[PDB]
Parts: C-alpha cells; sequence; structure tokens
C-alpha cells in the first residue's frame, strides 16, 4: 500500500505510451479510458473525489463520440494494434524497458530528488486538518459561483461561442 | 359507397378548455396510460392455453390426416 | 466478516436476477393471453436455471473476423459493471458508503455502454456495428438530460449521498415535490438499460440481434445477465430517490421489505411496458430527449435552483 | 508527489512526442493532444490538492472546459477533411505547398 | 394585445413543452424578487458555524461582545428556531 | 391463472431483501452492536481514531464511559 | 480496501464464468461455422468500411453540453454560500445560455439528422 | 460402478438442461411456417416448454426447416444451420421440407431439406397442425433425454 499511488502514475504513464505510438483510434480511445480511469485513482488517492470523478466523467462521453466518428471516418480495413506491426510492438516494449531504466537510474544519483523509491508512501499527504468539516473538493470547485466568477463567466462563454463555432464549421 | 379512415378536417377552434385538454394528453401521456390499461386486463384474463399433451384441440369428423387402407 | 457479506449481496441478487428472466417470461405471458413458462419445475420456478445451464454448455462462438481481447472483454466488462453498481445502494446502509455514491453510479453507467460498443466493434459484423452505432446514438440522447435531473432533485437533498436521500424522505417521498422529474427520469432508465419501447442496440426486429448477434453460449449469457440486473439496480434506484422507503432507525428490517416491494413492483413496470407499446426510431428517441425532456429539465433545473432560495429551504450540507 | 508528478511530466511528454510524430489518421493526433490535456489536469489537481489550495481547484475545471472545446472544434474540421478526401488521412494535406 | 392570446393559445394546444419550459424559466426568475423569505437564505448559511469561533482579546472597550456564550448578547438565532 | 406468477415473483421478493437486511445485520456483528460508523468529513473520522485509540484493544466501537475516570 | 475487494471479487466471478464457458463446452471448429453472419449469404465486404454518422453534429454538440453538466454539479456545494445572489444569478445565467445554445441549434436544423 | 453411475445421472442432468430450453431460429419458408406461428400463439403457447424464438442463429439451438427449400435458398439454409453452435437440431417439417412435398419434381426445388443438412425429426402433413408440430417438438425432447454422450465418454 506504500506503492499504491506510484502504480497508479506508472499505470497512467503506459497509458499514454500505448495512446504516443498511435494504433486504431479505437484502441487510442480505449486507453484514454484506462488513463482517465487511472488518473482517476490518483486524484482520489490524494484526498480528492469530486475533481477525480469528473475527469472520468468527462472522458467517458469524449471516447464516446470519439469513438462514432473513428467507425465513420478513421477507420480502415486492418485497423493496427500494439501487436499489429514488430516496430511499433518494439517500442511498446522497449518503451517500458526505458521507465524500469530511467527510475533505477534516476534513483541512484539523486535517491530523494525526483524518484526516491526508498521513501515511496511516506511523502503522499503533507498536512490535513484532522478536525476539519468543510474540505471536499467540491467545495473548491464550487467557490466558482461565488468568489471567482469570473473562471465560470469564460467557462460558459467558451462553450456558448463553441454552439455556434461548430454549427457554422460543419455547416454544408 | 365509400368512408374516410383518416379524414377529420371540418377544423374546429381550439378553446381553452381544448387546448387544456391537447396539452394533457401531450404532457401526461394518457393514450398511454390508455394501452397500458388495456395489457393489465388481459393480465387478469383467463389465458386461452391448453394443457397439451393432456388436453388437445378440438377437430371435426372430416380431418384430414394420416392414411390407412380399410376392410369389409 | 465483510467477504460474507458480498456473499449476501452477490448471490441474492444473482438469484433475484434470474427469476426476474422467469417473471418476464410469464408476466408477458398472462398480458398475452397465454402461461408462459410452467412445466420446467412448478410453475417454471426451474426454467432459469435450465437455460443458465444449457448457454454455459452452448460451443461458444470465435468468428474469424472478429478481434478476440475486446471480444472477450466486453461480456466480462458487462456483467462486473452490473454488479458493482450495487455495492453503494443504502436497503438501508450500503455494503460500501461513498460520499458522492450519485457520480458513482453515474460513472459506472457510463462506462458500461463501452461493452456495447467494443463488443458490437469487435464482432467485426455489420449488424453488430450497426447496434453498436446506436448505443452510441441512444447515450447521446440520454446521458444529458439523466444528468441534470439528478442534479435538480439532489438540491433538494444536499448531496451526492445515496443515504442522505433516505433522511430527505423521513416524512414524504421526493415523488411529490418532483413528479415532473420523477417522470422524465423514468423514460431515462428506460434509455439506459435499453429497454422497450427503447431496446434499440438489440432490436431483433430491425437488426437481427445488433451487438451481441455473433454471440453464443457463455459469453452471450453474460450480456443477459448484465441486462437483468441492471433493470433491478435502475428500479431500485429510483425506489430510493423518489419513493422513499419507511425509515425507522429501530426497524431496518422495515425499510428493506418496503424497499423490495417498491422495486419489485417498479421492475414489473419495465415488464409490463414491454408489452405495450411499439418501439421507437432511434433518430426519434434523440429528438425525444433534446427537443422534449431537455427543455423542461434545464427549466426545472432552474426551478429547482431558485427553489431553495426563496423558500430558505436550502438543505443542510451534513 | 515528487514520484508522482514526474511519473505525470513524462507522460505528458509521451503524449507530445505522439503528437509531434504523426502517423495517417489525423483523428489518432487528437487523441494524443487529449493525453495532454488529461496529465495537464492531473497534475494541477494533484497540485492544489497537495497544498491544501482550494481556491486553485475553479482551475482544473477549466482546463477540461477548454479541451472539450478545441476536441469539438477538432472533430468538427476531421468532418470536413473527411468530406473531401473520404479519410482523415494526414498526407492527403498538402496543397498548399504551392 | 389580441394576436398574442391566439398565438399563446396555439402554442398551449400543440406545443405545451416549451409553453411550459418558458412558464418555468421565468417563474423562477420571479419568485427570489417577491417572496419575503429570500432574505433568509443566505442568513441561515450565515448562521451555520462550521469553523470555531476564536475568541477576541478583551482590552475593556467591547460592550457589545458577549463574554460567556450564555450571555445576552451577540448574534441570536430565535429568528431562527420560529422560522 | 396470473397468480401462477407469485411463485417466482416471491422468490425474487425474499432475494431482495437478503442484501438489506444482512448488511444492516453484518455491520452490528463487527462493530459491537451498533451502526457501523459514517464518516463523511474528517472530523468524524478523528473521532473514530481517537476513540480506537482510548478504547483498549484498539477498536474504536469499544466506547468507554464515566467508569474510565 | 473494502471496494477494492467487493470489485476484484466482482471481476473474479466474470473471469471464471468467462474460463468455464470456454473450456466445458465440446467444440468443434470450421471454417462455415466460424464465418461472419449476414442473414444467411456470405459478406459483400468487410464491416470495417466507414460507416456515415448521420447525427455527427449533435455528437460534438454532446460534448459542449457534456461540459456544461461539469459546470453544474457543483451547485450542491454552492448553495452552501453566504453569497446567495451572487451564486444563484451565476446559476440563471450559465443555465440560460445553455439554452439560448440549444435554441439556436435546434432552429438551424442542427438538431436534424443528415440526409 | 459408483462413477458409472454417477456418469448416468450427470448426463441426465445435462439433457435435462437442453431439453428444458430449446431456442429455435427464427426462421419460415412457407405456409408450413405459419403453423409455427401458431404453435407460438396462446393455444399453445410453446413458450410454456422452455421453448423460445430467437433470431441469430448464434443463440438459437433448433433449426425447425418449415417451408419449401428451394434451390436458390439451399446454400442459405446450410449457411445458418452451420453458423448454429453445436448441440444443435433440425426438425424437418411439413411435406416440402419433409421430400419437397407438392413441388418434388420442380426443376428449382431441393427434394427434402434432409439432402443440405441432417435431420432430427420429420414432422408430416402439408401443413402439420400447430399440434403436431407440437408433437413433433416434444419428440424432440424425448430424443435428447435419451442422449447418452457423458456415458459414452467414460467407456472410451
Ligand atoms: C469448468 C471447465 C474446466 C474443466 C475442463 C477444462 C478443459 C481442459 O482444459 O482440458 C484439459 C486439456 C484439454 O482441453 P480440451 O480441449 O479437451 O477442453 C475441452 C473440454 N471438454 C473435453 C469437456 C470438451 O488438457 C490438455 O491437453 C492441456 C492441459
Ligand atoms: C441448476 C439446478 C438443477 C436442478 C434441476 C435439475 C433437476 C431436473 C429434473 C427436474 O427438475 O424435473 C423432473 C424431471 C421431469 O421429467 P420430464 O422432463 O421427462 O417430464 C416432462 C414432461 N411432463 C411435463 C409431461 C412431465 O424428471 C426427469 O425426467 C429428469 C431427471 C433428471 C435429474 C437430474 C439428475 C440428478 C442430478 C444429479
Ligand atoms: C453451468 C455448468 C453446467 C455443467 C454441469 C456439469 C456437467 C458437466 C458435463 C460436461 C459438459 C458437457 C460437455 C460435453 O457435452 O462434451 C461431452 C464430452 C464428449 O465426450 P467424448 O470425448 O467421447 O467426445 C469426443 C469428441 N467426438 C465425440 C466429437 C468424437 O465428454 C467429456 O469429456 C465431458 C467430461 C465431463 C467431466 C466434467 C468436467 C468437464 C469439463
Ligand atoms: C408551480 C410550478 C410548476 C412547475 C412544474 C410544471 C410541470 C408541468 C408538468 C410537465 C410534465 C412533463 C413530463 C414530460 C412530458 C413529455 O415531455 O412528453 C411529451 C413527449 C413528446 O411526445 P410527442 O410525440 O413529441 O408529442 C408531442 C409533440 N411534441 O411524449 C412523451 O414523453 C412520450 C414518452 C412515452 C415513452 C413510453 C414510456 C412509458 C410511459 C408509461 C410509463 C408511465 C409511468
Ligand atoms: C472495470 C473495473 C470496474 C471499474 C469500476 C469503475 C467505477 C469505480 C469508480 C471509482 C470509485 C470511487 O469513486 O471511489 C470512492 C471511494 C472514496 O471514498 P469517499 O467517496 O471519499 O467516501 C468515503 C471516504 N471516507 O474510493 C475508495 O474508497 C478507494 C478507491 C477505490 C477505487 C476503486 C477501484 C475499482 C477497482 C479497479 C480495479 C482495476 C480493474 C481492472
Ligand atoms: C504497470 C506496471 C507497474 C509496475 C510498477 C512497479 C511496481 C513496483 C514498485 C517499485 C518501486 C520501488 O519498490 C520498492 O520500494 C521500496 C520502498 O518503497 C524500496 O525500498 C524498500 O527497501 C529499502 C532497502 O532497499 C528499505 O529502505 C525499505 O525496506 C524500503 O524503503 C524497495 O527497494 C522497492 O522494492
Ligand atoms: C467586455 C467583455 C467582458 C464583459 C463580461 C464580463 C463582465 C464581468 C463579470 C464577472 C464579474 C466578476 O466580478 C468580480 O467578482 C469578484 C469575485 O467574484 C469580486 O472580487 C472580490 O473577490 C473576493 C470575494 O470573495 C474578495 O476577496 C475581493 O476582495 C473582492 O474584490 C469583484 O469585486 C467583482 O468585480
Ligand atoms: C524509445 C522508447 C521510449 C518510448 C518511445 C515511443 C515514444 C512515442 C513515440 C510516438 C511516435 C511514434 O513515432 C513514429 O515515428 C515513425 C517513424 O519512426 C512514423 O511512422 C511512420 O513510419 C513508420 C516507419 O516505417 C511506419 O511504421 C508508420 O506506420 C508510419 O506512420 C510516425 O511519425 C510515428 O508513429
Ligand atoms: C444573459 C442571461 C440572463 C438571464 C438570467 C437572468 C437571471 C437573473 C436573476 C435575477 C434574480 C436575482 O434575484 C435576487 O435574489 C437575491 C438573492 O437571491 C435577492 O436578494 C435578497 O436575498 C439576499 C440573500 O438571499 C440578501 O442577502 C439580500 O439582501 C436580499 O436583497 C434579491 O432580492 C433578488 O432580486
Ligand atoms: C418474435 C417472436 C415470436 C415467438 C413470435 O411470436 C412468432 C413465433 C414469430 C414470427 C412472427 C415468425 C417466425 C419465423 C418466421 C421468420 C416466419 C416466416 C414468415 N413470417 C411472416 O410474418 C412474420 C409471414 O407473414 C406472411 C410469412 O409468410 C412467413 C413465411
Ligand atoms: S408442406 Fe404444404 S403447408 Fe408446408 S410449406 Fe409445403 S405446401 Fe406449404
Amino acid at each position: 500500500m506504500n506503492n499504491y499511488i506510484f502504480v497508479l502514475s506508472s499505470l497512467f504513464l503506459v497509458g499514454c505510451l500505448g495512446l504516443a505510438l498511435k494504433p486504431s483510434p479505437i484502441y487510442g480511445g480505449l486507453g484514454l479510458i484506462v488513463s482517465g480511469f487511472v488518473g482517476c485513482l490518483m486524484v482520489l488517492g490524494f484526498g480528492g473525489s469530486f475533481l477525480g470523478l469528473m475527469v472520468f466523467l468527462i472522458y467517458l462521453g469524449g471516447m464516446l463520440v470519439v469513438f462514432g466518428y473513428t467507425t465513420a471516418m478513421a477507420t480502415e480495413e486492418y485497423p493496427e494494434t500494439w501487436g499489429s506491426n514488430w516496430l511499433i510492438l518494439g517500442f511498446l516494449v522497449l518503451g517500458v524497458i526505458m521507465e524500469v531504466f530511467l527510475i533505477c537510474v534516476l534513483n541512484y544519483y539523486d535517491e530523494v530528488g525526483v524518484i526516491n523509491l526508498d521513501g515511496l508512501g511516506d511523502w503522499l499527504m503533507y498536512e490535513v486538518d484532522d478536525v476539519g468539516v468543510m474540505l471536499e473538493g467540491g467545495i473548491g470547485v464550487a467557490a466558482m459561483y461565488s468568489c471567482a466568477t469570473w473562471m465560470m463567466v469564460v467557462a460558459g462563454w467558451s462553450l456558448f461561442a463553441g454552439i455556434f463555432i461548430i454549427i457554422e464549421i460543419t455547416r454544408d | 359507397t365509400y368512408k374516410y379512415v383518416n379524414k377529420k378536417e371540418q377544423e374546429s377552434e381550439v378553446d381553452m378548455k381544448s387546448a387544456t385538454d391537447n396539452a394533457a394528453r401531450i404532457l401526461m401521456w394518457t393514450e398511454l396510460i390508455r394501452g397500458l390499461g388495456m395489457t393489465l386486463s388481459y393480465l387478469f384474463r383467463e389465458p386461452a392455453t391448453i394443457n397439451y399433451p393432456f388436453e388437445k384441440g378440438p377437430l371435426s369428423p372430416r380431418f384430414r390426416g394420416e392414411h390407412a387402407l380399410r376392410r369389409y | 466478516m465483510f467477504f460474507i457479506n458480498i456473499l449476501t449481496l452477490l448471490v441474492p441478487i444473482l438469484i433475484a436476477m434470474a427469476f426476474l428472466t422467469l417473471v418476464e417470461r410469464k408476466i408477458l405471458g398472462y398480458m398475452q393471453l397465454r402461461k408462459g413458462p410452467n412445466i420446467v419445475g412448478p410453475y417454471g420456478i426451474l426454467q432459469p436455471f435450465a437455460d443458465a445451464m444449457k448457454l454455459f454448455m452452448k460451443e461458444p462462438m470465435r468468428p474469424l473476423t472478429t478481434s478476440m481481447s475486446l471480444f472477450i472483454i466486453a461480456p466480462t466488462l458487462s456483467l462486473t459493471l452490473a454488479l458493482s453498481l450495487w455495492v453503494p445502494l443504502p436497503m438501508p446502509h450500503p455494503l460500501i458508503n461513498l460520499n458522492l455514491g450519485i457520480l458513482f453510479i453515474l460513472a459506472t453507467s457510463s462506462l458500461s455502454v463501452y461493452s456495447i460498443l467494443w463488443s458490437g466493434w469487435a464482432s467485426n459484423s455489420k449488424y453488430s456495428l450497426f447496434g453498436a452505432l446506436r448505443a452510441v446514438a441512444q447515450t447521446i440522447s440520454y446521458e444529458v438530460t439523466m444528468a441534470i435531473i439528478l442534479l435538480s432533485v439532489l438540491l433538494m437533498n444536499g448531496s451526492y449521498s445515496l443515504q442522505t436521500l433516505i433522511t430527505t424522505q423521513e416524512h414524504m417521498w421526493l415523488l411529490l415535490p418532483a413528479w415532473p422529474m420523477a417522470m422524465m427520469w423514468f423514460i431515462s432508465t428506460l434509455a439506459e438499460t435499453n429497454r422497450a419501447p427503447f431496446d434499440l442496440t438489440e432490436g431483433e426486429s430491425e437488426l437481427v440481434s445488433g451487438f451481441n448477434v455473433e454471440y453464443a453460449a457463455g459469453p452471450f449469457a453474460l450480456f443477459f445477465m448484465a441486462e437483468y440486473t441492471n433493470i433491478i439496480l435502475m428500479n431500485a434506484l429510483t425506489t430510493i430517490i423518489f419513493l422513499g422507503p419507511l425509515y425507522y432507525i429501530n426497524l431496518p428490517e422495515l425499510y428493506s421489505t418496503n424497499f423490495m416491494m417498491e422495486a419489485l413492483l417498479l421492475s414489473s413496470t419495465f415488464l409490463w411496458i414491454r408489452a405495450s407499446y411499439p418501439r421507437f426510431r432511434y433518430d426519434q428517441l434523440m429528438h425525444l430527449l433534446w427537443k422534449n425532456f431537455l427543455p423542461l429539465t434545464l427549466a426545472l433545473c432552474m426551478w429547482h435552483i431558485s427553489l431553495p432560495i426563496f423558500t430558505a429551504g436550502v438543505p443542510p450540507y451534513m | 508527489m515528487p514520484s508522482t508528478f514526474f511519473n505525470l511530466t513524462m507522460a505528458f511528454s509521451l503524449s507530445l512526442l505522439g503528437t509531434l510524430m504523426f502517423r495517417s489518421h489525423l483523428m489518432s493526433t487528437l487523441l494524443c493532444l487529449e493525453g495532454m490535456v488529461l496529465s495537464l489536469f492531473i497534475m494541477t489537481s494533484v497540485t492544489s490538492l497537495n497544498s491544501n489550495s482550494m481556491s486553485s481547484m475553479p482551475i482544473p475545471i477549466t482546463i477540461l472546459v477548454f479541451a472539450a472545446c478545441e476536441a469539438a472544434v477538432g472533430l468538427a474540421l476531421l468532418v470536413k477533411v473527411s468530406n473531401t478526401y473520404g479519410t482523415d488521412y494526414v498526407q492527403n494535406l498538402n496543397l498548399l505547398q504551392c | 394585445a389580441g394576436r398574442i392570446s391566439a398565438f399563446l393559445k396555439n402554442a398551449w394546444a400543440k406545443e405545451p413543452v416549451l409553453v411550459v419550459s418558458f412558464s418555468v424559466w421565468g417563474l423562477a426568475i420571479i419568485m427570489p424578487m417577491i417572496s419575503p423569505y429570500t432574505k433568509y437564505a443566505s442568513m441561515i448559511n450565515k448562521a451555520t458555524p462550521y469553523n470555531y469561533p476564536v475568541p477576541v482579546r478583551d482590552d475593556g472597550n467591547m460592550p457589545d461582545v458577549p463574554s460567556h456564550p450564555q450571555d445576552p448578547l451577540g448574534p441570536s438565532l430565535d429568528w431562527l428556531k420560529n422560522l | 391463472m396470473w397468480f401462477e406468477i407469485l411463485p417466482g415473483l416471491a422468490i425474487m421478493g425474499v432475494c431482495l431483501v437478503i442484501p438489506g437486511v444482512s448488511t444492516a445485520y453484518i455491520h452490528k456483528f463487527t462493530n459491537g452492536g451498533k451502526e457501523k460508523r459514517v464518516a463523511r468529513v474528517q472530523y468524524q473520522w478523528y473521532l473514530m481514531e481517537r476513540d480506537r485509540r482510548i478504547s483498549g484493544v484498539n477498536r474504536y466501537y469499544v466506547s468507554k464511559g464515566l467508569e474510565n475516570i | 480496501m473494502n471496494l477494492y475487494t467487493v470489485i476484484f471479487i466482482n471481476i473474479l466471478l466474470s473471469l471464471t464464468l468467462i474460463l468455464v464457458a470456454f473450456w466445458l463446452p465440446q467444440m468443434n471448429l470450421y471454417s462455415e461455422k466460424a464465418n461472419p453472419y449476414e442473414c444467411g449469404f456470405d459478406p459483400t465486404s468487410s464491416a470495417r468500411l466507414p460507416f456515415s454518422m448521420k447525427f455527427f453534429l449533435v455528437a460534438i454538440t454532446f460534448l459542449l453540453f457534456d461540459l456544461e453538466i461539469a459546470l453544474l454539479l457543483p451547485l450542491p456545494w454552492a448553495i452552501q454560500t453566504i453569497k446567495t445572489s451572487t451564486m444563484m444569478i451565476m446559476a440563471f445565467i450559465l443555465v440560460t445560455i445553455l439554452s439560448l445554445g440549444l435554441a439556436y441549434e435546434w432552429t438551424q436544423k442542427g438538431l436534424e439528422w443528415t440526409e | 460402478s459408483r462413477a458409472e453411475y454417477v456418469v448416468t445421472k450427470l448426463d441426465d442432468l445435462i439433457n435435462w438442461a437442453r431439453r428444458s430450453s430449446l431456442w429455435p431460429m427464427t426462421f419460415g419458408l412457407a405456409c408450413c411456417a405459419v403453423e409455427m406461428m401458431h404453435m407460438a400463439a396462446p393455444r399453445y403457447d410453446m413458450d410454456r416448454f422452455g421453448v423460445v424464438f430467437r433470431a441469430s442463429p448464434r443463440q438459437a439451438d433448433v433449426m425447425i426447416v418449415a417451408g419449401t427449400l428451394t434451390n436458390k435458398m439451399a446454400p442459405a439454409l446450410r449457411k445458418v444451420y452451420d453458423q448454429m453452435p453445436e448441440p444443435r437440431y433440425v426438425v424437418s417439417m411439413g411435406s416440402c421440407a419433409n421430400g419437397g412435398g407438392y413441388y418434388h419434381y420442380s426443376y428449382s426445388v431441393v427434394r427434402g431439406c434432409d439432402r443440405i443438412v441432417p435431420v432430427d425429426i420429420y414432422v408430416p402433413g402439408c401443413p402439420p397442425t400447430a399440434e403436431a408440430l407440437l408433437y413433433g417438438i416434444l419428440q424432440l425432447q424425448r430424443k435428447i433425454k435419451r442422449e447418452q454422450k457423458l456415458k459414452i465418454w467414460y467407456r472410451r
């Protein structure tokens, strides 16, 4: 349980390695769901909750749409998978070797600075109001309705304008 | 002689009494509730099933079935 | 003692799921003027177990054109998420107590759409791809309104905790101050669970069987167990949210018994609905949800934002 | 925290490599631009939680808000690229050399 | 003023979803303005004590700050008990 | 007739009550005859941890009252 | 830890039923059994060819509305603020521009599927 | 022996599950398929025997050939039969399917569906009455009941 966060961030890393090799967008959309889920679990481990579930919710609807677009516009006869091509399969395997090397190396020349394998877990939560009541990330995110109302104006306008933007882009 | 199945355009005027009826039909799904009622009534009818092979469907003396050679 | 507590959740649910298949076939029967199963066991009670055993002795299919990794993953995901939706449900005390249970239900439900998508896409067949692209269309239809409806109801509740709905409904069902959202909520759950008149991903009439046309045997059994578990859960969730069962801190057995009666009754209405209506066209499902429900849901969201403000009825945070 | 940022930051680099190293589909390059948004969102979320800065937690949400718009605008353009050549291959978008 | 009634009756007959949607949208913006309870929403939220009420040093020029919480001074929630 | 649906509807009913009843009792059986303590906020979690430390058996649900001072 | 346990237990059951389904039945594989299904005749083309999406504009409008859910979900915490007037005004405007955006798309035949 | 006895009762167990869940493929050819719809109708309610029509050959156990098999349709009937997972059974229903029937001498008709697929049960009639088909369906369950796969595996 002391390696818990380290493993989640290691899984997150691979999900973006697989994503970077860019197989068929059917599988690229599968990596984003698993990285989205892994990343959701990290924000939960560090004490978040609302921020964890939102990024998971939002990326679940994004890949639903992306799936619909893949089957219509980004599909070929023989979709590529991570094992489909020997060269990509090489860099996915090799990519995992490198991290096992970079972590081991960089851990050797500093021991604490970057990667402190000797002390995984000791430094996850720094402080925490033990007798607190109002500490959920939802309260911080909810400040957009009172304190950082400017955040919401630009966010709302961004989405409002976007409807006009896409309707014109796609127009016949 | 002929009749119209789907002609009714002897247009009337939408009274406030009648408009509120159209809206309740649309918002309250009234005709869809009537259909739910018809299948509920059938739930409490006796099924038409017969207990085959212990019960048999009726047949008449003319029934054309398997062949046979008769004698005197 | 926690493992024993999983047993008394995942096993009763799975048994209750199976008999829902029997209740479905007999209620549909008598509504159609026939008897449904009644030979395999006393009144068919063994019919569910026969179908299960037969399906797991049926040869499983590995089509030559299929993408096997996702072909297998998809049914496994389907049944996992169906069982996982249950662990937060308070009845009246949940197995797993989550602060944001409602989001866990929303997020788990969405992720289960990918079992339809991946299976259909992985089958590499035209009818299974038609079924998958209806799952995409069906989700785009009901997702936006379903979340906002929950938001409206939870502004009378105060939080995303499911266990706090028990306390909100201590003196009254939320069905009364919220029957417009319950009406829209109920129709969403029929769309969420691919139930008639919204069985568009399967839709035997138009698509031979939709997304699971290439599935036979035990892998196809897992998809169904998932479909019928979700029916109970979505109606169980609707019973907690809108039809709050009686809760006395001294009689937790009362809440469960009342909770079950209303969950069974709502589950029946799914079977009642399937026997009564024709199937929607999946383009018309979008128009129903975007041109009727969504305009009403936004107005009710704005109604229920203001409503606690001008009655000084803000729910407590805890 | 130290080990997490290193892994998160390298995750962002891998997606920047993915974005900068095109293959055929334009859709695949769009998914790498979402790998980057996800890495940045998780870094910001962990930073704000670790430092207990609640007033910064609006910011990770705006990143998602302004990242969707790109995904929408990116997908809208991908429709116009497909309506012209019937695929989304980048090698087709080369008329402008002359 | 005369044609509108014809239109509204027309929409109400054939488009009640939108007529209900506009009414509820517009009724939600009026009700806070006219309700005689909208003012308490802030007050009740301000009367909920999450943080510890850190006491202040009594210099000697504090004639309207209670010494003991059961003093007859200070903010009172009687309006909330009898609300 | 229609009441022949009940034998299956009654099984399904018994099955759906075992989850709620079994969880409520298991919680009492693993928490000293009391409801499983809920901790929504950090303050409540602190109370449980303090109760666990002063119990003397490293269990938060073994309450100590005025007997103990 | 409980929430991790209960989900592995769920996964192991789904796995366990998957293994039994494949290694219990008696399997007889031949080419004509494992071909794709298409109502009794051979497929005329692979199923991986492009499949036109007639509702694509609604698909990307789902994304924009999906993120506007992410802005309304903090409301249950937001109605706990002292600045009730501000919270409410920002909420009304947000929902109103989502509605105004929806009305524009509706009137532009944006909700209609492309023929 | 004890094991040979246990194998026998395990054989009855698996048979019983296949007897009690026969899922015919939604598939009829001509007028004989009308009487197959009557067997599904309320009076006979084949559903009460555990008989459920499933559209996809992957999900179907039984193929009932209910009508004339022409040469043009012969390859397609075989293909959906091949795609049925095993175990799988064919009920040939009607004179047309049984042996050509009224069209035996036609240039365009297959003189019996059993030239194309293996047939388990033949149901005579033009058409067989819904009870006749029902008797044939219930005669297929007794055929499955006599199945002895597990016992024969033991004696191999
Ligand atoms: C997707 C793939 C995911 C796989 C990710 C890798 C999982 C394994 C985690 C490796 C990280 C380091 O994992 C483990 O960390 C501990 C402390 O945290 C290191 O350190 C441990 O041993 C050292 C001595 O060497 C002691 O100080 C002490 O017992 C402990 O700190 C271990 O030497 C290392 O084995
Ligand atoms: C032409 C294009 C632009 C037009 C559209 C934009 C118009 C501006 C609308 C957004 C208004 C934000 O309005 C601004 O809100 C913030 C907080 O929210 C207030 O700022 C306040 O912040 C916090 C509140 O807790 C206090 O600590 C601070 O001292 C105080 O100034 C400003 O006094 C107000 O001006
Ligand atoms: C070194 C281990 C660390 C991990 C390494 C992987 C990091 C992520 C890199 C993602 C980019 C992959 O980089 C890749 O470059 C190759 C050339 O080499 C290009 O790819 C192009 O040429 C190659 C070589 O014939 C073809 O196989 C490929 O189909 C074609 O698109 C693309 O531009 C990009 O897909
Ligand atoms: C471009 C999109 C625009 C469309 C949307 C427009 C929405 C406009 C909404 C205006 C409604 C604001 O309504 C306003 O509510 C606030 C607080 O809620 C009330 O304010 C009252 O209550 C608050 C606390 O609740 C007290 O602290 C305050 O002293 C008192 O005046 C106002 O009396 C009322 O006028
Ligand atoms: C949905 C599930 C069920 C259990 C239903 O109750 C019934 C039992 C299935 C039906 C209706 C059809 C079963 C097989 C089939 C494909 C028949 C061919 C057919 N079908 C016709 O119409 C439907 C005809 O119409 C004139 C025909 O001529 C012919 C030849
Ligand atoms: S046997 Fe007679 S009833 Fe049956 S399909 Fe042939 S002609 Fe029609």
